[PDB]
């Protein structure tokens, strides 16, 4: 009995410890979510310039390059 | 007539003189740069294609993609 309300007490603060820690990554979750939407554009950016670097390398080769 | 002589004489030497030049400098001036110019454009393209043409490669393959 008295062990069990101390248990209870400390499954109070505990249950309190995890409704703040997941409100928290709601908030993560949320942000990253955002964020995402601000990451594509680059992200298509970067496998344009990654592409370009492809293909002329590719038409370098071909040409007379002056690589090493 | 000397005066007509002189006046067709002087005048169609003028010319014949101005066609010489013509044939001259219209040939080595529509002839010289041609090559030259079509030389450097051929490579032109060449390179042009590694900036523009690569470019539409690019665009076409990442919006298929």
């Amino acid at each position: 009995s008295p062990h069990e309300h101390q248990q209870n007490l400390l499954l109070s603060r505990i249950i309190t410890n995890v409704e703040k820690l997941n409100e928290a990554i709601m908030v993560m979750n949320k942000t990253l979510q955002e964020i995402n939407i601000q990451n594509m554009n680059i992200e298509l950016v970067a496998q344009m310039f990654k592409n370009y670097q492809s293909n002329v390398l590719f038409h370098l080769e071909a040409t007379d390059n002056l690589k090493d | 007539l000397s005066p007509l002589e002189q006046e067709v004489l002087d005048e169609y030497e003028r010319l014949s003189e101005n066609m010489k030049k013509l044939a001259v400098l219209l040939d080595e001036l529509a002839s010289a740069p041609a090559t030259e110019i079509l030389d450097g454009l051929r490579e032109l393209e060449r390179k042009t294609s590694l900036v523009f043409t690569l470019l539409k490669a690019s665009v076409y393959s990442i919006v298929l993609q």
